[PDB]
């Protein structure tokens, strides 16, 4: 199950 | 749905202020406390993503995905801590704030 | 008896060909369970294994939301980079991220992965503690201050300690009989001369899972290939003195084997 | 830039006249734009199936290429390979024995 | 400077029309309405995630919004009613590939609709 927070633009 | 007890809870200064607050959704992901004065503007105290605790200044959240609760807590209260405090459950980074209702918390002159 | 859930995130930039390519699966162990590709009809996290498709639409609903969400700041990291970088919108790029979580065999947590490539190369990185950032030049540097800031490090290690490894749990139950499972690996030994005095001697490894194994000449030594049914394959070679054959053996070591095998020339 | 790494060979161990699969397993290689094709007698293979892109810790690219195939006495097969770090084509032939 | 709310107080009569203003100079692509009813805490009434896009919350029956701008997110009354008597709170921040998750409050605006 993918992340839902802590991905974001570099 | 975002649960809160209304209070007031009144609180010695120097006590422990001790608030709690329940989520219905599992899948919640992101948990925050917003402390509000009486006639202002709600304002971000503590966030918290982890099971356990959480230690930021005097604010302590704890947080159980399992029975999904999450608490805070604020060491040393002081008469200036006197205000209402509202719980936010988001899912995902994009998903939309859900707020309770607050609770207020009455902080006594020793 | 640990195991591991991993996610791989590729994402190709094509000059002046419309939307950026977006790749993304999902493993448990050596077996891949999901699929996105920005590129194929259906839009949706496709299912690559038979056990996850016992999951409901909610599932697959929330899946395709994140991996959307995904290839959509991987879109924009390639515009980014390239300004980082200081190059021209001439040429194509590549970006990658990949995450995930071991379990011990107690399916305790054991350890946490999340890392960024830029063309191939390491651009960024959540260390051991999961609380800090590996960064490796002067570009990668303003985006360890941007996630600094953003406080990223305590995402990533809320769902690498949490989400990801209750959900490695919930598959590794659910597809136990696929996921939980040693083929022992079937072997057999090879001959052939290679000149007038000295011969080859080939181990082989067939039809083993998973695809960790050790083979021992006591050397030629091809990396471990999958079958492409779900199993894998190895082999190692020595070369030996013609008349001598007897005196080598092959050394098998495998978590399906109760004792590791011993096979000579025979 | 990373050149493939590429090895031919069967799903199962190579009989004259029994349905098997033959494999070409090309990795390590960067950028992940690449050609592969599997050869009987030196002409193209269509009916050829591939796996999804994925990588490795050091974020090289790995995909299996195979296809269905009956082994006679007759029948030469390789695989040929092509990318932006080759110079020309690398044709691998398929040697029953690896 | 945070985030501006205009006016603070407002007493309207029944079938008026007000906009309440709400400015942001930190160049946040993320804003949005909410109302503040004794014992109910927050209600998102509509927000917009960038310039030109607005989409509906909770309650969005009764105002309107709009996004010309990336500083300016202004909130209509219709026809004022009594059950819109409240405490209107703006809020914004970054967008979330951005990194955003804090809401900014504005002061709020007090609203009181008399029959």
């Amino acid at each position: 199950e993918l992340a839902g927070i802590g991905i974001l633009t570099v | 749905e975002v649960e809160q007890n209304s209070g007031p809870l009144s609180v010695p200064e120097g006590a422990i202020a001790s608030l709690n607050c329940t989520y219905s959704d599992r899948g919640s992901t992101s948990f925050f406390w917003y402390r509000q004065y009486s006639g202002k503007s709600p304002e971000l105290i503590m966030s918290i993503y982890s099971n356990g605790d959480k230690e930021d200044g005097r604010f302590t959240a704890q947080l159980n995905k399992a029975s999904q609760y999450v608490s805070l807590l604020i060491r040393d209260s002081q008469p200036s801590d006197s205000a209402t405090y509202l719980c936010a459950v988001t899912k995902y980074s994009w998903g939309k704030l859900q707020f309770g209702a607050g609770t207020q918390v009455v902080v006594t002159p020793d | 008896g640990s195991h591991s859930m991993r996610y791989f995130f590729t994402s190709v930039s094509r000059p002046g060909r419309g939307e950026p390519r977006f790749i993304a699966v999902g493993y448990v162990d050596d077996t891949q369970f999901v699929r996105f590709d920005s590129d194929a009809a259906s839009q949706r996290m496709e299912p690559r294994a038979p056990w996850i498709e016992q999951e409901g639409p909610e599932y697959w609903d929330g899946e395709t939301r994140k991996v959307k969400a995904h290839s959509q700041t991987h879109r924009v990291d390639l515009g980014t980079l390239r300004g980082y970088y200081n190059q021209s919108e001439a040429g194509s790029h590549t970006v990658q991220r990949m995450y995930g979580c071991d379990v011990g065999s107690d399916w305790r947590f054991l350890r946490g992965y999340h890392q960024y490539a830029y063309d191939g190369k390491d651009y960024i990185a959540l260390k051991e503690d999961l609380r800090s950032w590996t960064a490796a030049d002067m570009a990668a540097q303003t985006t360890k201050h941007k996630w600094e800031a953003a406080h990223v490090a305590e995402q990533l290690r809320a769902y690498l300690e949490g989400t990801c490894v209750e959900w490695l749990r919930r598959y590794l139950e659910n597809g136990k009989e696929t996921l939980q499972r040693t083929d022992a690996p079937k072997t057999h030994m090879t001959h052939h001369a290679v000149s007038d005095h000295e011969a080859t001697l080939r181990c082989w490894a067939l039809s083993f899972y998973p695809a960790e194994i050790t083979l021992t000449w006591q050397t030629e030594l091809v990396e471990t290939r999958p079958a492409g049914d779900g199993t894998f394959q190895k082999w190692a070679a020595v070369v030996v003195p013609s008349g001598q054959e007897q005196r080598y053996t092959c050394h098998v070591q495998h978590e399906g084997l109760p004792k590791p095998l011993t096979l000579r020339w025979e | 830039q990373r050149t493939p790494k590429i090895q031919v060979y069967s799903r199962h161990p190579a009989e004259n006249g029994k349905s098997n699969f033959l494999n070409c397993y090309v990795s390590g290689f960067h950028p992940s734009d690449i050609e592969v094709d599997l050869l009987k007698n030196g002409e193209r293979i269509e009916k050829v199936e591939h796996s999804d892109l994925s990588f490795s810790k050091d974020w090289s690219f790995y995909l299996l290429y195979y296809t269905e195939f009956t082994p006679t006495e007759k029948d030469e097969y390789a695989c040929r390979v092509n990318h932006v770090t080759l110079s020309q084509p690398k044709i691998v032939k398929w040697d029953r024995d690896m | 400077a945070g985030v501006t709310q205009t006016p603070k107080f407002q007493v309207l009569k029944t079938g008026q029309s007000m906009t309440l203003q709400c400015a942001q100079d930190m160049n946040h692509e993320y804003m949005a309405w909410y109302r503040q009813d004794p014992g109910m805490g927050l209600r998102l009434i509509h927000y917009s995630v960038g310039v030109g896009i607005t989409d509906q919350g909770d309650v969005p029956d009764g105002y309107k919004v709009s996004r010309s701008t990336t500083e300016d997110f202004p909130l209509r009354l219709l026809s004022a009613a009594p059950s819109q008597t409240s405490v209107y709170f703006c809020a914004s921040r970054p967008g979330w590939m951005a990194g955003g998750v804090e809401l900014y409050f504005g002061p709020g605006t007090r609203l009181t609709v008399t029959e």
